[PDB]
């Protein structure tokens, strides 16, 4: 606004100067904290080896699925080894004595037919 | 697989001759030696009743028993006489007495063991033997009383393996003997718990069968074992014969019997007469089966009209079509629908096998399982409680080794079978 | 992998003799084992053959009978060369139309060398699958052995699935009246030992024979002929190597939903006699009862799987617009919970028909697996004849004789009662 | 920096072929050998898919499981068959069965360890290796039950490093088993908490994008791989050529997904089978486009990526790319400020001038999960087919554990149609 | 006395690569390093030819500190003064500060030790550093609170470059930039923004580039730091020293950020125009397109001005044309603060880049203004931050790295409050 200026410096390659135009009129860093950045790896390594043992868990729970299956397979097989050869040597009994039901009916109208002729050789 | 026969009694013999010279022609072996015939299936199941010896021969696997040489020199001098091996012979001499204690206690025990021996040869000769039949009289003593005996004694020897009889149910027309009714409970009873299956044949029936059906005057034992030899063929046929069956035997009567006794399956035949008497051709399929399902036509003398079938086999010969067979068989299920049982569901079943009999060129075979067999049963146990009224006869079977209690104790068995098929008019 | 076959019992083995009979035709191999094409030392059909030696191609099945009889004429007629001597065990004896005689008496006896003749063949087979028995419902060693054989191989083979051909049994091309206990007998012992389970109603076969080819009373080789070819559409997937089907999980975790529903319902397509048909036609008669395969109505049971297996020249892009309009025409028919089907697979393998058969050579052929509730109608219409012999005892005293119980009876019917139940509670929501 | 390849099961491989020789094409590198063609750039970024072996020679870094020999057999008896070293191949000979449980517990874990054995000494020897992607199947066992598997196991090993699938969602219509849908909701659950991002790919589009958009009846596995096969190539190019990204596949991650679940990229390309940047743009933003059966409508985009391809000018393309966020405004979400960029290299395709891909993370795709989810509860309803994995050693309410993490996925989905 | 260049991140490093480049064309330093007091405030005269910048190069990634090792140039620096580091920021604060920092800056802290020890009176520091963006915002913030500690007085001044959504990649932006600023502001001196969005402005409209590169972008950048830091290089009056720069610049601790403009930007092809008059290139450091931070300063009070001229130029023009930007222009100071107009001539011509985009200028001129308005961009950031975070956005990338959800609500915070003391400056 045409002012007057305040020479401030001249060197080798240069000068400076204020132009003041119209007056003013009046109106702790810290070192502690490298214990910070290892809270920062306080929470890493607690989700990293957590979603290790959240993980080193859907792992032998996969023991069971994989042998609590072959666990309730021979629970089978050695069911029905013996809902056979145990329902079947109750067969070989059951029979083998509706024989000897026919066969001491035969000795019975035999032991029968031999004392009544003990009674013609005697009548 | 093969069976052996056994064939023991005047009247079990001369049903055994007369059969077995009908199935050897079907077969077509000589008196003696080997095959003669331009036919060649023969041969596939000829191996079920004819044990094979040395040269070329057949040889049947047949035991023909008798207490007394009498009948035995008749088969040996008749017809295929010298067709049975020598030793297979087993000879008598003593009485028989046509009395049922004789035969079964004394003078029959006293040979017994030298049968046992033949049947227990051929028997365990016999690769695979499935079971044994049998023939006899019903009333009179070598057959019915020696033949119940033979089987008592040939089951416990085998139980395993299945028995089976066609035996002769005595009437009062038509006979020698007074006291047949005695001999008939004795074994009824016996057979009742030893036998598979016993085809009951009247002689009620076979003389009816020759003057209500032939107009033959003078019936001998001839014209008359004639329709028995023919009708033993023709059950026999589809276990000794085509491969359209296949028959074991014990198949054949587990399929047939519903309860373990009453295995009484009277049966019947197709056409019949022997001498001046013909078929016009007219054997025609529809008027061959309401034939075998006429009662003047059965092989017992029942009426399987008031009793129920509980089961029914038939089998069919003549290259003729069973397109027609089943769409006939049908037709009676329906005409005469009443008197099949419900409870056993498809309880009528059939075969055809196509290779003809001597003479005829159709023929069909009925095995019948009909409670009207009590008919039958209920005939005998009358005249038999008639006499055994003021005990008569007995005094033979009295003295002989039997007892007074044993009479009425088979009596009884007999009256329990009658009410059981009358207990199978069911529900 | 691999494949066996088991055939126990005259039924049994006359449909395995009329169908590995077609399966030589198909793969081409002369009778005497030796076939010229140049696929074998020892891929794609030794599912079912074994190259065994240089210059044969044994099947790899083992037959099982209790007489000889059925056996005894297969080491008769040409392919006499085709198996091995040992393959074939005989067994002096009849089952005689009798269960209890089958697993128990005559069983016992034969069941230890058979056992052990398979383990030969399972021995020779790096990962085996499976395997098929074929067998009758009712009757003999059929219902007995099997189910004693079933009971056995359930427990020498692990997973190893088993598939089993039952032949449901039909009054009018029987002989047997005893039938149905001995079926609805096995079918209980059976039941918890087997996989999926195809039945095949004689009755059926004996019809589709009658209307659709014109013979008048229709023989047992006959009847073979025609499971023949439908048996070998069911197993065409494992066998040319299939673009559907090709292994035995994914070809039946399609169609049993439930561990005890196995019966699929089978239905042949064109079955039409020598002296052709649109892709469209064929597929809509997959659905009619007639061409069935039991004898029953499905148009009123739900369907809750189903397969559609093509053979021959075809194009998915016709299959498609044809299943569209069985929607849009025909009875739908859906479970309330399972998709609305048609796993749909196509085999370019034209077939082959038996050379003097009945049956004429087809461009298309087609064959639907499906797992209807119906099915169980069959299960009472046997049911039915059981229960109204055992109120009687009718027969029992056969089993009770050879070595049964009165009450192993009373529990068979009690299965089948609960199954007619299961059956019937897969209905709506 | 350097990315090792999984492709697991008979649908997971032959999409790995097709990938694969796609790839392979614009590198340029023989049925063996090595670079042949006048281009030159190529070679700067195949570092990164390709680890290198002696002679010339380039050998992929893949690993191929299956759990059968059969799917194996037929890449390296077809295409660029013996290109991939011997003993990458992890062989399977037992049964797969469609299963989800036998190739995630029994027959898998079986394997499993002679697959992460190649993994490891493939990645152990990649010099810095960025991450791994795989390909596979969701309804089918070898696929995404040993695969599922894998990734778990893959984990672990390596949690550090990011993961990332190409999943080929199944549909009721085109597919072979009836039990898809119980397969599909066990691995959705396993892939929604182990991978980082991964795309969907539904055969009901797949096979949608051949018959309303293309005219071809009988839609083989084949042309249909083909697109997938293509669209893969699409989103990987400038991990794997220019240098005006870079791509650091996490800094792709970071940048994409918001929300640590929901990484479920519908993706979508420009031309079609065997084009002028307008007429691409709004090409690459139809839904008739789309990789996923959805429709980007009822579902505004959370963010949304596009790499453009063609010695094209791009002064052209923010011109058009603002267009459709403009034209399509309402359509993403306003409460992620930047969230549609792209970026644009020139070295085109097998064949075609111009191209566009496009990844795009649409909560619109809970629209396919919910889908799935309909047909599974349809079916657990009754407890259906489930009996084939009763008996493999599940657990009854081990699938009701996971149609649950299913149902919240849908309903976070759903939470996130929010406000300003 | 001394001075020190660190340039962390990519787009530190080349902004930083272009214009060490710059310096060494208005020095005349060939490359190899040889040229055949004054300038030692940058190089330092190591053995005998060479002549290296004091200078120290850090990214997380190799890639970009790769380039300069490979291209001319790759003769200039000690192989020491670049440190790599093998694994990326991956465009995310937390990675950069708490993860991956952690491990590098140990080294980089005191590879850079080695540079102030061959100093006798070491000034400052330079930190060139992107906003937004990865290692950028992290490790930058890692070392200046550290640098903080291990240099006492020693002033540091930061060039941030304010990122733009055209040309960027990254959504994640705002976040990163909100919380350095927040960590990073404490140990700062004085800090020059630098919106991207401003200087791909200025070479859309100004020299008809269609769509600028990076590399196009960067040697604007060169040539306006090449234009503050000028004053300490040839050693002309006004800013000769750190201290000085904010002396002039900042009233208070907080309020560091001067907003830039430079003068005469145009375009070779243009290059021989009867070049602009003294007058009009000052008229030009007061129009919003010519700015440095895309805002509007009409609106806003100034509250401490500076002319940086260079060129052939006597004060005697200076003045007038001064003069009449006042009586037709936008005055607009601030209540408490003369009226400001510290001015500095450097006789040397401005060089530019060879076969670069502008073109030789005869005189150039700086304007480094303190105004109240360049805190328009202090929340136009911060609404991005805001309007992400209220749905926990992408946070949990950052949760993940190490963070706390809460370190985040503390950094808005803080923006808030300075928001605030940017506002509270006006009037009374
Ligand atoms: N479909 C069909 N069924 C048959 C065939 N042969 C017999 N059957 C049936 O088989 C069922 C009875 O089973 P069988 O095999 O005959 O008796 P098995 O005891 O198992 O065998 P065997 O008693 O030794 O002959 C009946 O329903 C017959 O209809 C055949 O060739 N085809
Ligand atoms: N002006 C300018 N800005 C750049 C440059 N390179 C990246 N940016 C911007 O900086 C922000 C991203 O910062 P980067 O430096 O890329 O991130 P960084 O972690 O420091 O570098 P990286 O090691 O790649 O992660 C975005 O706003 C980009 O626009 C560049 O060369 N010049
Ligand atoms: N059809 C047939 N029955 C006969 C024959 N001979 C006798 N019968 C009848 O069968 C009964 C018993 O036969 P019989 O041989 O006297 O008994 P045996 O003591 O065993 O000889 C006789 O009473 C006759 O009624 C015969 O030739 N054939
Ligand atoms: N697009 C693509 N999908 C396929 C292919 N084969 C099968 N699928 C699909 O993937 C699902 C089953 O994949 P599949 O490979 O059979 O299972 P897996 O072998 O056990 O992994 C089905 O829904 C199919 O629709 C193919 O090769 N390409
Ligand atoms: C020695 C054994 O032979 C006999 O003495 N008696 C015998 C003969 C039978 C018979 C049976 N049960 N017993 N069953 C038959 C049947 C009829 C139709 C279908 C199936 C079989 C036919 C009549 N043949
Ligand atoms: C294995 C590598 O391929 C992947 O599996 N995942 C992958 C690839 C990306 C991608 C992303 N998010 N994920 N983002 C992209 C992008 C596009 C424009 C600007 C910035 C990034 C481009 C498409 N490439
Ligand atoms: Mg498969």
């Amino acid at each position: 606004a045409d002012m007057e200026v305040i020479e401030l410096n001249k060197c080798t390659s240069g000068q400076s100067f204020e132009v003041i135009l119209k007056p003013p009129s009046f109106d702790p860093s810290l070192e502690e904290i490298q214990k910070k950045l290892e809270a920062a790896e306080e929470r890493r390594k607690y989700q990293e080896a957590e979603l290790l043992k959240h993980l080193a868990e859907k792992r032998e729970h996969e023991r069971e699925v994989i042998q609590k299956a072959i666990e309730e397979n021979n629970n089978f097989i050695k069911m029905a080894k013996e809902k056979l050869a145990q329902k079947m040597e109750s067969n070989k009994e059951n029979r083998e004595a509706h024989l000897a039901a026919m066969l001491e009916r035969l000795q019975e109208k035999d032991k029968h037919a031999e004392e009544v002729r003990k009674n013609k050789e005697l009548k | 697989r093969e069976i052996v026969h056994i064939q023991a009694g005047q009247c079990g013999n001369q049903i055994g001759a007369k059969f077995w010279e009908v199935i050897s022609d079907e077969h077509g072996i000589d008196p003696t030696g080997s095959y003669h015939g331009d036919s060649d299936l023969q041969l596939e199941r000829i191996n079920v009743y004819y044990n094979e010896a040395t040269g070329n021969k057949y040889v049947p696997r047949a035991i023909l028993v008798d207490l007394e040489p009498g009948t035995m020199d008749s088969v040996r001098s008749g017809p295929f006489g010298q067709i049975f091996r020598p030793d297979n012979f087993v000879f008598g001499q003593s009485g028989a007495g046509n009395n049922w204690a004789k035969g079964h206690y004394t003078e029959g025990a006293e040979l017994v063991d030298s049968v046992l021996d033949v049947v227990r040869k051929e028997s365990e000769s016999c690769d695979c033997l499935q079971g044994f039949q049998l023939t006899h009289s019903l009333g009179g003593g070598t057959g019915s009383g020696m033949g119940t005996l033979l089987i008592s004694k040939i089951r416990e020897e085998y139980p395993d393996r299945i028995m089976n009889t066609f035996s002769v149910m005595p009437s009062p027309k038509v006979s020698d003997t007074v006291v047949e009714p005695y001999n008939a409970t004795l074994s009824v009873h016996q057979l009742v718990e030893n036998t598979d299956e016993t085809y009951s044949i009247d002689n009620e029936a076979l003389y009816d069968i020759c003057f209500r059906t032939l107009k033959l005057t003078t019936p001998t034992y001839g014209d008359l074992n004639h329709l028995v030899s023919a009708t033993m063929s023709g059950v026999t046929t589809c276990l000794r014969f085509p491969g359209q069956l296949n028959a074991d035997l014990r198949k054949l009567a587990v399929n047939m019997v519903p309860f373990p006794r009453l295995h009484f399956f009277m049966p019947g035949f197709a056409p019949l007469t022997s001498r001046g008497s013909q078929q016009y051709r007219a054997l025609t399929v529809p008027e061959l089966t309401q034939q075998m399902f006429d009662s003047k036509n059965m092989m017992a003398a029942c009426d399987p009209r008031h009793g129920r079938y509980l089961t029914v086999a038939a089998v069919f010969r003549g290259r003729m079509s069973m397109k027609e067979v089943d769409e006939q068989m049908l037709n009676v299920q329906n005409k005469n629908s009443s008197y099949f049982v419900e409870w056993i569901p498809n309880n009528v079943k059939t075969a055809v096998c196509d290779i003809p009999p001597r003479g005829l060129k159709m023929s069909a075979t009925f095995i019948g399982n009909s409670t009207a067999i009590q008919e039958l049963f209920k005939r005998i146990s009358e005249q038999f409680t008639a006499m055994f009224r003021r005990k008569a006869f007995l005094h033979w079977y009295t003295g002989e080794g039997m007892d007074e209690m044993e009479f009425t104790e088979a009596e009884s068995n007999m009256n329990d079978l009658v009410s059981e098929y009358q207990q199978y008019q069911d529900a | 992998r691999e494949c066996i076959s088991i055939h126990v019992g005259q039924a049994g083995v006359q449909i395995g003799n009329a169908c590995w009979e077609l399966y030589c035709l198909e793969h081409g191999i002369q009778p005497d084992g030796q076939m010229p094409s140049d696929k074998t030392i020892g891929d794609s059909f030794n599912t079912f053959f074994s190259e065994t030696g240089a210059g044969k191609h044994v099947p790899r099945a083992v037959f099982v009978d209790l007489e000889p009889t059925v056996i005894d004429e297969v080491r008769t007629g040409t392919y006499r060369q085709l198996f091995h001597p040992e393959q074939l065990i005989t067994g002096k004896e009849d089952a005689a139309n009798n269960y209890a005689r089958g697993h128990y008496t005559i069983g016992k006896e034969i069941i230890d060398l058979v056992l052990d003749r398979i383990r030969k063949l399972a021995d020779q087979c790096t990962g085996l699958q499976g395997f098929l028995v074929f067998h009758s419902f009712g009757g003999g060693t059929g219902s007995g052995f099997t189910s004693l054989l079933m009971e056995r191989l359930s427990v020498d083979y692990g997973k190893k699935s088993k598939l089993e051909f039952s032949i449901y049994p039909a009054p009018q091309v029987s002989t047997a009246v005893v039938e149905p206990y001995n079926s609805i007998l096995t079918t209980h012992t059976t039941l918890e030992h087997s996989d999926c389970a195809f039945m095949v109603d004689n009755e059926a076969i004996y019809d589709i024979c009658r209307r659709n080819l014109d013979i008048e009373r229709p023989t047992y080789t006959n009847l073979n002929r025609l499971i023949g070819q439908i048996v070998s559409s069911i197993t065409a997937s494992l066998r040319f190597d299939g673009a559907l089907n090709v292994d035995l999980t994914e070809f039946q975790t399609n169609l049993v939903p439930y561990p005890r529903i196995h019966f699929p319902l089978a239905t042949y397509a064109p079955v039409i006699s020598a002296e052709q048909l649109s892709v469209a036609e064929i597929t809509n008669a997959c659905f009619e009862p007639a061409n069935q395969m039991v004898k029953c109505d499905p148009r009123h049971g739900k369907y809750m799987a189903c397969c559609l297996l093509y053979r021959g020249d075809v194009v998915p892009k016709d299959v498609n617009a044809a299943i569209a309009t069985i929607k849009t025409k025909r009875t739908i028919q859906f479970v309330d919970w399972c998709p609305t089907g048609f796993k749909v697979g196509i085999n370019y393998q034209p077939p082959t028909v038996v050379p003097g058969g009945d049956l004429a050579k087809v461009q298309r052929a087609v064959c639907m697996l499906s797992n209807t509730t119906a099915i169980a109608e069959a299960w009472a219409r046997l049911d039915h004849k059981f229960d109204l012999m055992y109120a009687k005892r009718a027969f029992v005293h056969w089993y009770v004789g050879e070595g049964m119980e009165e009450g192993e009876f009373s529990e068979a019917r009690e299965d089948m009662a609960a199954l007619e139940k299961d059956y019937e509670e897969v209905g709506v929501d």
